[PDB]
Parts: structure tokens; C-alpha cells; sequence
RNA sequence: GUGGAAGUCUGUUAGAGUUGGUGUCCUACAAUACCCUCUCGUGAUCUAUGUGUAGGGGUGAAAGGCCCAUCGAGUCCGGCA
RNA sequence: GCGAAAGCCAAGGCCUGUCGGGAGCAACCAACGUUAGGGAAUUCGGCAAGUUAGUCCCGUACCUUCGGAAGAAGGGAUGCC
RNA sequence: GGUCUUAAGGUAGCGUAGUACCUUGCCGCAUCAGUAGCGGCUUGCAUGAAUGGAUUAACCAGAGCUUCACUGUCCCAACGUUGGGCCCGGUGAACUGUACAUUCCAGUGCGGAGUCUGGAGACACCCAGGGGGAAGCGAAGACCCUAUGGA
RNA sequence: CGAGUGGCUUGCUACCUCGAUGUCGGUUCCCUCCAUCCUGCCCGUGCAGAAGCGGGCAAGGGUGAGGUUGUUCGCCUAUUAAAGGAGGUCGUGAGCUGGGUUUAGACCGUCGUGAGACAGGUCGGCUGCUAUCUACUGGGUGUGUAGGUGUCUGACAAGAACGACCGUAUAGUACGAGAGGAACUACGGUUGGUGGCCACUGGUGUACCGGUUGUUCGAGAGAGCACGUGCCGGGUAGCCACGCCACACGGGGUAAGAGCUGAACGCAUCUAAGCUCGAAACCCACUUGGAAAAGAGACACCGCCGAGGUCCCGCGUACAAGACGCGGUCGAUAGACUCGGGGUGUGCGCGUCGAGGUAACGAGACGUUAAGCCCACGAGCACUAACAGACCAA
């Protein structure tokens, strides 16, 4: 699997899946991502993110 | 009951205000008890995903208000652990009013529902729109 | 009315004092069923990572499916039965009769024992056989020790010595089985005793924590509400009633917590391999790198990294063995982050 | 719009007061203290100095409050062994 | 900055709110920070703690001695160049 | 009852009252559940007119209650910060002390014993702890009675 | 109607304390009783089944959460297998709380000429002490057994280390007109308790990195202060729980009970002798402690002029002193350095762009730059420091 946020591979037997109001699903590899997301930041704008890379 | 097929960390307590995920006319529900649960001195009775709880209607249609019904926990904010290790949490806490046979008192379930709930409450599950 | 409530903490693991031997000592041994064999082995705790497995349970509705399971890695390099100890049955229980040793000794076994220079193996053997002839021969166990040197991550070189029982078919047959192991050089390994899939009992001396309060030590509550601001936060209400006018030993009080021996029951042996397949990226925090004979134990094991832990075929298993479970993945991801 | 009244409002301005924490202390720093909290803060205001009222007497927006750690009758010495 | 406010800093004063050395410095206590999910279930009682917050714009109920209630409530804005 | 004591015999109001014994009075609101709170009823043990009655905007570190918000008050505790605490140098008290004293379980005794009786247990010393007991220390009991006491 | 037992209530008594044994309720923490609420094994039934009702053995475990009231009690809700009762100075203030009781202030009603009174109501109204002895939790030093190392034994001691529930198959079966509706057994899960652990999730993380407000160091760069982090964002290790792992079965003997054989009493009889079964209770099993078990233990080796140990040095898998454990050049114990693995989030400078502005000037954007900075972990590495050496010992 891949982190629906930064884009790096999510080490199996790890991570969190958030379930949105509408029913959308967002797997996260770590709290770091989760938290950056809650800030309202987008993975694209974060240079450390595989996505942005 | 039947194994949920997932480990749960109750995210609710006696007295907690949750969401009524259905079209019964009940908006807000207040937990009053947890079926088959006995606690321990000083501990508040705790509820979570897949628990049949006793509830009382806080908000909704005048006719539905103040009514003491039975319901099921379809979603919670606190994480739960699936067999593959991953955790799963939702956007809010929600329950769907149920009857004696465990059949949704309503017609339609608003919002998603954990899959694990299926393995316990068929008729509730078979009424779901989205099943994560 | 005062609602009821169980007492805080068990009165079964006491007194809660510091352990006498960092090296654990079983007080129980498996039953003499199968063929003759050594009833135990040891290793040195290294750390934790998860493994993905195929649901091996025939009764699981998920049998055959993927499944993540926590595993504590333990380095279990070969050990050496340096001598066979014999016990005799007497009106006062069992007593050590004699011992048959060897000549081939690990280069550093003398960092612990006053290694033998002149021993009569046969005479001992004879004495034993005469006791068995007379029928006063009590069970048989091998003095064993480890080779810390063999484990780089573990500083100690001084080997840890512990006696392990040998249960076998007949006494005569296993007595022999014993002697043979010894005579060689005593060298044996985890493969010789355990098979991946079986259940074992893991003993160990827990992680020491020094002196701690009752709250932590016995799990009593902290003062609640207004009481928590009066000058007492983590001390119990009282040491006892007016009468009897003495403090009972059953009341939770401060003291040594941790560094206690514990024999944790029914631990499933996920896999017994060798190499660096289990090691983590960056190295096992406060331990090192693993690259040699190792055992993967399901869940947790008592003790901190580097501590000696002892194995033994579960004496009271609940499930039937389910040999060699399919390991589909072992995480090597770094334990830092 | 001007004007700028008020036993007026906010306010740790200064200053005065002392509600809760029943915290800290409780052989104290202190024979009434420390901290946070809280009240008043242009007025029947607060304050220094001087000065008047003396013991069944003063003084008292009254609590039997206060009159030099002393008050339902100060303190000292005497009556008094 | 509204400010004799905070906070930072001069001038001037001080290191005398006058015993020190050492242990990642344990339990316990005093002050205190942060705690997931729930959110007063605690308790005689929300005690303690917390929330709110400055300024401008909009907007503001019952009641009223028409003075007030009122900063009611609620909504928005707020930096730098 | 359809007058009598003793002059009159409770009017306007208010009322289960900070006044109501019966009492958690009854009905309602509110809550899952409310000896609470509020409203109505009210025969008021034993309300009521300057012994002021009713009522009331504004004000209140005054008493009770509800809601939103908030939160370690709680579920149920964790980790951390600073000063102590612990070890070392220096300084250096007080409380308290009939004697003896390693106690524990019972018994007995002026009926609430480390010291009596019977048993049990118990090698000596030391460090740290939270305070079960010494009916622990502190104060010739404020309660109660007594005194041909005081004020 | 009659006989009793208990010592929770109340009453009676006035033995004990008035040179004070701190009065309610609550809370916290510990032990106990059984007249048993649930759970185990049973008997009867107005026992079809299911659900009950009554009774027996039995105290192992459990017996919970909330609304009014200071309340105890109790009233009420919803859960529950059940939400039992009582003793411990109505256990527990050198533990807490202080709502109530119970001082001094005040109001109301009643009573009184009045001062003032009322177990009538109401608002407010203080909680002292540095532990000598004893007791217990943990920690050390000595002596005894009578040189050392290592391994054991096990008298005894502790445990609830486990208690309980739901679900599935059995089965829509037995039973029953039907409605309704079991079990033995095998499985899966929950809960409460217990012990441990930290890969995973989560918390902390005043290590660290960034953002940014005020001010001061002339600006810049880089910094200090704003309580012992100014605030905000992220967060490694470790410690944790809200996270994760583990916690039987089965034997033996019994109770109530069901029976066998069996006599007194030719018959009968579960009992009198004998025997077979049979409780969550008892014993074992299992976990923990345990040579100071005065019968003060056993074995193997090493040693008595030398085995071993202490001090010393580098450190911790240990730790309040003390103790414990590891390493000490025949070396990776600690540090430096370099890698690896990690945390932040893209450094200074310079170049280009930049709303504009004559110009000065210019917030900011992009590039260089997964950069800069940083690490309580691992590896490599004897470079530095584990040197020198002291002592005790049959
Ligand atoms: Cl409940
Ligand atoms: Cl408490
Ligand atoms: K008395
Ligand atoms: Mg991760
Ligand atoms: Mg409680
Ligand atoms: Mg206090
Ligand atoms: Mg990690
Ligand atoms: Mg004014
Ligand atoms: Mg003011
Ligand atoms: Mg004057
Ligand atoms: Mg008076
Ligand atoms: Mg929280
Ligand atoms: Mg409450
Ligand atoms: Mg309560
Ligand atoms: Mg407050
Ligand atoms: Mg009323
Ligand atoms: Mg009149
Ligand atoms: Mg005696
Ligand atoms: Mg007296
Ligand atoms: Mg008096
Ligand atoms: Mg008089
Ligand atoms: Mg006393
Ligand atoms: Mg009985
Ligand atoms: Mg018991
Ligand atoms: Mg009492
Ligand atoms: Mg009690
Ligand atoms: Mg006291
Ligand atoms: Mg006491
Ligand atoms: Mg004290
Ligand atoms: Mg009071
Ligand atoms: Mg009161
Ligand atoms: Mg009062
Ligand atoms: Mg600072
Ligand atoms: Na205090
Ligand atoms: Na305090
Ligand atoms: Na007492
Ligand atoms: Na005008
Ligand atoms: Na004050
Ligand atoms: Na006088
Ligand atoms: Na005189
Ligand atoms: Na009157
Ligand atoms: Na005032
Ligand atoms: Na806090
Ligand atoms: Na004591
Ligand atoms: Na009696
Ligand atoms: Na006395
Ligand atoms: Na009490
Ligand atoms: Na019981
Ligand atoms: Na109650
Ligand atoms: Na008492
Ligand atoms: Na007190
Ligand atoms: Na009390
Ligand atoms: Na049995
Ligand atoms: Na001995």
C-alpha cells in the first residue's frame, strides 16, 4: 500500500486508515502525515513528501 | 456474541452524546447502558464499535424525543485494530436505533459503517449505503 | 454501602523482592513422554518487530488468511551440556548424587567455574548405574551454560550456567542419551529441542524499576478529586483498621518493583532460523544487529534487551501444536521513528 | 453637535480591602505569614503628623467590636498568705 | 501601548531575599506543563483547573423606576509589504 | 354554633415559605432516573400588613437550580519541568522519656494488655518508607453533672 | 402457643475513660463471618419443555454504574450471571473530606414581660505534631552453621491466578395440540481480575528542528529574555496504556446428594463394618519466595601459600545509601571520528522574479538545496580512557 498523503510505501502491519464523513478512505503511514494534513496542508506543498518529489 | 473480527478500544461512556445514523427522526442519542457489560468499582460503563447499547433520544422529532430505545454502534472516533494490524478510526461516533430483533427501526442508514458491524448485525449491514 | 472490588495486585508473586539469580530457574519440568531429550534451552533477548502470518488456526474463520503478529527476537546460539547430574530419591526429597563431566571446555568457561582438571567420569557413571540398579535414581539433568561470546551485541563473555532436566523414554535409555550428549562436547542447539510452531514457557528476570509507589507497584488509585490537592496524591488511605493493631503484609506498600523472576506460560515459537533475516534497520535499539541462530517468540518476553531468557516445552499448553507456520513477511523497518 | 454630570462603569495607576483555594505554612519567615484568586479604586474615599475622649468609663454604620499579642468590663501594684 | 499596565532594556544598584558538593537525580511531596477517546459520569457543590479575552464593523431579547438591561446574545475583521 | 375566653377574631396580599410537624404533600415542567429547582394547588403543626405585607428595574466575592461553552473533577492514569527528598562537607535544635520492652494469636483483668496466663513466633545491627498500634504527642474535658463557686 | 440462637437496631444498666480513647456520612486500603444475592454440585415441585418456585451442600470468585438527599436508610433509572447481608473502637481524621452534627454572627416561625429558649427550619463559620518503640513493605551489615566457585535440594510460606458472561454448531432438534423451546459435547469471542511487554496505535518527550510576536545586542547574520519551553507546528529514544502477549486440563479425597453389597431385625434397609460415585469448595497440579530448616542441607570441581574475594579503573541488562551485574589491552566497557539508522522540513550567501516606486527601497517567490541543523540508538574503529597498583585469604 501507499500513503494517500506523502506517497511513500506504508510498511505492512502499520498505519492508520481514516474514514471521512462522506465515506471516503484515507490511509496514512504515520502520525506525522495525519497531523500535517489536519493543519490543512497539502502533500504537494511539502518538499519532504514523495508526492511533491 | 460473535467475534467482531477486530479489537476495539471503547470510545464511548455512559452519558456520551453520539450521532443517530439513520432516518428514524432521531438526530442525537445519549448512551445509557451497554448490553451484557458489567464494569468495576468507579469505572464508567464503556461502549464501542459493535456494541448493542441502550440509548435515550436527546435530539430529534418531538415524538422521538425522550424515548428510551436500543441501538448499535456503527462508528467511533477512537481507533480499532484489524487483523492485518492497521488501525481504523472514523470522523464521528454514531449509532443506529434497532428493535428487539436487531432490525433498524429506520429505513436508511446515513454515513458509512464499519465492516465488522456486518458480522454481527445483518439487517443493519444489509441496509448500509457504504461499508468500509 | 461501599461497593465491592477485587484487591489491588496479586499476592502470588511475592515477596516482591529483588531476584537471587539474574539467570532464571524453572521449578517445573515437562512430563516424560516422547523420546529422551533435554527439556530446555536459552538465549538472549534482542527486541521486537512484527511478522505477517497465514492464519494457522483450524477453528479460525480466518484460517489461511494474512495476519500481523508481534514478535520478540531472541538470539539462541548453541549451548553446551558440560555434565550430567544425577539425583537420588531419599526420605527428604531429591538430592544430587554425582556428576559426569567432560574435558572439552569452552575457552572461557573459567570466567565462572573452577573448571575440572581431574575428574573420574566412569566412577560417577558407575555410582549412578548402581543407584539405578538399586532403584533410588531420581530424575536426570544436565548442567548447561551459554556462549555469550557467540553473541556480539551482548557484552558479557562470562557464560551463564543453568541446570536443565532430561526427560526420556525409560530411565536407562535416557540416562544413556544423557551421557552421549555430554561425552561429545555437550554442544546442542534450539533445533534439537524445539520446532517452530510448538508452545514453550519463557522464564526470565523482569526489567528492574527500583523502588516505586503502590500506585505503580500494586495498582492502587491515586487520590481523586479534592483529595488529590490536600497533600496526598499517591499514598493509600490507610495501612489497616484499628484492630488488629498491626500492619498486615497484604496491604500494598512501596518497595522493589521489577527484576523479579517470571515464567510466562504458553509462548508460541513462530520461527527458528539463523542469519540476519529478523534484524531491524538502524539496529535493535540499545541492543545491536542480529545475524546468527535466532528464535522468534510470539508476543512479549519478560526482561530487557540482552537479558538471558530460558525456554521449556510448555508444561500446561491449551492448544495442540501447529507446526511450522507460514511466514509471509518479517518487518525489518527501523525501530527508530 | 457641544457639554462633561455621577457615594457611575473597566481597571494589580497609586492606594485600600480581604471572597475562594478550606492550597503553602502550622516546634513558621510570621504568637495571624506566602502565593494564586477576588473587591473598592472622585468618595459616607485612602493616608501622615498633630490633637481630644480612660476603665462600669471611652469608642462603637452594633460584631459585645475596639481601648498597645490583654476585653460580657484594660493594665499595674496593693488589699493578699 | 489607552496606560504611572505587561513584556524587554538603560542610568543607578546588586549577585547578601547569603551554606555548599554529588547521584538522569528512585519512592514520596510542593509548585507546574502536556495528555488520546469520552466530557461533570467526579463532588454536598464544577471545589480546582479550564474556556472567553485587546480593537473596529454589523447586530442585540425578556424586563424596566425609561436612567438601564448592554460589552446582552450572535456574526465578521485583525499581520507584513 | 346558625355566642364563650380575654378587647378584637386575620381584611389586601402571600402561602409546603430561609415560616409547613405530617413531608420526598399532590399535579405539572425537566431527566433514563431529580428528598433538588421552578409553576399551580394549598385546610397556613405554628403566614400577614412601618413586630410593616405584597412586589420590584438596577446592584451583589450573598443562598438554590437549569443550559451552551469548556476542561485530567472523573473514567484512569502517564510522561515531563523546577525545588526538595537520597549520598557527602560544614552548622545544629525541639517535641518526648516510671521501668522493662523482638512480638503475634487467644484468654484473663476496673469489662479496650508489648509486660498477667496459655500457646505461637523470634539471630544481632542498620537504611528508606507510608503512618496499623503504643486507647501515640499536644491541652488538669469546651459536652454532662456536682460546688450552700465566679461573672 | 411453646423452645431458642445471634449480639446489626433500640431500650435498660452506670462497670471503664471527664489531668479528653477526636462522635455522622463518605472516601481510600486491608482482613474476616455466613443466616448464600450470583456462580458449582444437588433434593422437591402444584417438575412436559422453556421460564420458575422451595429446599440442601457450599464463602473460591463476584456482587458494578448512575438521578434527588450530608444523609445511613431508602426512593427511582438503565445495565447485570447477581448487582447478598454483617463484623473489624457503628475498621479506617498522627489518611483524606468537612456536606451534616456542634461554639461565637444572622434571619423566620413558635414560646417568653424579658434576658432568652426549641432534637424546628435557614445562610456563614478553623482540621495541630520533625515517629522514640512496635508493626509491616522493600533495602543493607554482621554473627552462627564451619577455605572457595558454580549448580541444586525443599521443610515450610503466598496465590483467585484465575472468576464470569455472550455467541455458533448441537437445533428450530428432545419436549409440546400449539405457542414455545432445552442439553451433553466442540468451538469463537467479551468482561473483571492477574503477571509481563513496547514491533503496532496512542500519550509524553521544557533532547531536538521549524514558524512567529515584543524587546535588546546598530541593520544583516547569529543570539538572550518573556518561569523556570514566550507562543505555535512536528517529534527520536525511553517511560507508559488507551496499545500488545500470556494466565488449563486433569488426577486424589470429600460435603449435600445418587447408589452398591449388607447385618443388627431370616424380610426390608445407601450404613451399623465395607464399597462405587459426587461441588466453583479441599489436597495435588501450576506460579512466587525459600539453607538461619539450630536435624542450620546436597553435589561437582578448585584451593589451604594460595582458590577465591575486596578495593581500584571503564561502565551498566542494576540502583535513594548499601546491594547487583558486565568489561578491563589475551580488550569493543565508555568517549572521539566515520558510516548506518532516525527528527525536522529545505540553511548562510548569491542569482533570477517581485506589487510598486524617478530613485532609495521592497514583503515575498523560485533556484542552488531530500538542503541546513540535530540525535539519550546501532556498526566500523584501540585514536583517547579501562592505567598504576593496593589488600584479604584456610
Ligand atoms: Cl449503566
Ligand atoms: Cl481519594
Ligand atoms: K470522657
Ligand atoms: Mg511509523
Ligand atoms: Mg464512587
Ligand atoms: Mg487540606
Ligand atoms: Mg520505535
Ligand atoms: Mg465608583
Ligand atoms: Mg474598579
Ligand atoms: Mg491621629
Ligand atoms: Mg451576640
Ligand atoms: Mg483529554
Ligand atoms: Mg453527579
Ligand atoms: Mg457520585
Ligand atoms: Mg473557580
Ligand atoms: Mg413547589
Ligand atoms: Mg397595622
Ligand atoms: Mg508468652
Ligand atoms: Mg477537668
Ligand atoms: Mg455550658
Ligand atoms: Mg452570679
Ligand atoms: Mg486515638
Ligand atoms: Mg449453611
Ligand atoms: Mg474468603
Ligand atoms: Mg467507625
Ligand atoms: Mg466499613
Ligand atoms: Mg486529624
Ligand atoms: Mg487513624
Ligand atoms: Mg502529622
Ligand atoms: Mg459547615
Ligand atoms: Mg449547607
Ligand atoms: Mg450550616
Ligand atoms: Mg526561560
Ligand atoms: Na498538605
Ligand atoms: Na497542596
Ligand atoms: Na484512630
Ligand atoms: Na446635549
Ligand atoms: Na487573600
Ligand atoms: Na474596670
Ligand atoms: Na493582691
Ligand atoms: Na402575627
Ligand atoms: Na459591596
Ligand atoms: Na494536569
Ligand atoms: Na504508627
Ligand atoms: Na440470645
Ligand atoms: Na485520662
Ligand atoms: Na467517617
Ligand atoms: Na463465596
Ligand atoms: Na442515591
Ligand atoms: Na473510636
Ligand atoms: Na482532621
Ligand atoms: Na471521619
Ligand atoms: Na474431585
Ligand atoms: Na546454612
Amino acid at each position: 500500500r501507499e500513503c494517500d498523503y506523502c506517497g511513500t510505501d506504508i510498511e505492512p502491519g502499520t498505519g492508520t486508515m481514516f474514514v471521512h464523513k462522506d465515506g471516503a478512505t484515507t490511509h496514512f503511514c504515520s502520525s506525522k502525515c495525519e497531523n500535517n494534513a489536519d493543519l490543512g496542508r497539502e502533500a504537494r506543498n511539502l518538499e519532504w513528501t514523495d508526492t511533491a518529489r | 456474541m460473535e467475534a467482531l473480527g477486530a479489537d476495539v478500544t471503547q470510545g464511548l461512556e455512559k452519558g456520551s452524546l453520539i450521532t443517530c445514523a439513520d432516518n428514524t427522526g432521531a438526530r442525537e442519542l445519549k448512551v445509557i447502558s451497554v448490553h451484557g457489560y458489567s464494569g468495576t468499582k468507579n469505572r464508567h460503563p464503556k461502549a464501542g464499535l459493535g456494541d448493542k447499547i441502550t440509548v435515550s433520544v436527546t435530539k430529534g422529532t418531538p415524538e422521538m424525543r425522550r424515548q428510551v430505545l436500543e441501538a448499535v454502534v456503527v462508528r467511533q472516533r477512537k481507533p480499532i485494530r484489524r487483523p492485518d494490524g492497521t488501525r481504523v478510526k472514523f470522523e464521528d461516533n454514531a449509532a443506529v436505533i434497532v428493535d428487539e430483533n436487531e432490525d433498524p427501526r429506520g429505513t436508511e442508514l446515513k454515513g458509512p459503517i464499519a465492516r465488522e458491524v456486518a458480522q454481527r448485525f445483518g439487517s443493519v449491514a444489509s441496509a448500509a449505503t457504504m461499508i468500509v | 454501602p461501599q461497593p465491592s472490588r477485587p484487591r489491588k495486585g496479586s499476592l502470588g508473586f511475592g515477596p516482591r523482592k529483588r531476584s537471587t539469580s539474574e539467570t532464571p530457574r524453572f521449578n517445573s519440568w515437562p512430563s516424560d513422554d516422547g523420546q529422551p531429550g533435554v527439556q530446555g534451552f536459552a538465549g538472549y533477548k534482542a527486541g521486537m518487530t512484527h511478522v505477517v502470518l497465514v492464519n494457522d488456526e483450524p477453528n479460525s474463520p480466518r484460517e489461511g488468511m494474512e495476519e500481523t503478529v508481534p514478535v520478540t527476537v531472541i538470539e539462541t546460539p548453541p549451548m553446551r551440556a558440560v555434565a550430567l547430574r544425577a539425583y537420588e530419591d531419599t526420605p527428604y526429597g531429591q538430592r544430587p548424587l554425582t556428576e559426569v563431566w567432560t574435558d572439552e571446555f569452552h575457552s572461557e568457561l573459567d570466567r565462572t567455574l573452577d573448571v575440572p582438571e581431574d575428574h573420574d567420569p566412569d566412577a560417577a557413571e558407575e555410582q549412578i548405574r548402581d543407584a539405578h540398579e538399586a532403584g533410588d535414581l531420581g530424575d536426570l539433568r544436565l548442567i548447561t551454560h551459554t556462549v555469550p561470546d557467540a553473541v556480539p551485541s551482548v557484552p558479557k563473555k562470562k557464560p551463564d550456567v543453568m541446570e536443565t532436566r532430561v526427560g526420556g523414554g525409560s530411565v536407562s535409555d535416557r540416562l544413556d542419551h544423557a551421557l552421549d550428549i555430554v561425552e561429545d562436547g555437550g554442544e546442542h542447539a534450539m533445533n534439537d529441542i524445539f520446532r517452530a510452531g510448538e508452545y514453550a514457557d519463557v522464564a526470565g528476570v523482569t526489567k528492574g524499576k527500583g523502588t516505586q509507589g503502590p500506585v505503580k507497584r500494586w495498582g492502587v488509585q491515586k487520590r481523586k478529586g479534592k483529595h488529590a490537592r490536600q497533600g496526598w496524591r499517591r499514598r493509600i488511605g490507610n495501612l489497616g483498621p484499628w484492630n488488629p493493631s498491626r500492619v498486615r503484609s497484604t496491604v500494598p506498600q512501596q518497595g522493589q518493583t521489577g527484576y523479579h523472576q517470571r515464567t510466562e506460560l504458553n509462548k508460541r515459537l513462530i520461527d527458528i532460523g539463523e542469519g540476519d533475516e529478523p534484524t531491524v534497520d538502524g539496529g535493535f535499539v540499545n541492543y545491536g544487529e542480529v545475524d546468527g541462530p535466532y528464535t522468534l517468540v510470539k508476543g512479549s518476553v519478560p526482561g530487557p534487551d540482552k537479558r538471558l531468557v530460558r525456554f521449556r516445552p510448555a508444561v500446561r499448553p491449551n492448544d495442540q501444536p501447529r507446526l511450522d507456520p507460514e511466514v509471509r513477511y518479517v518487518s525489518n523497518e527501523s525501530n527508530q521513528g
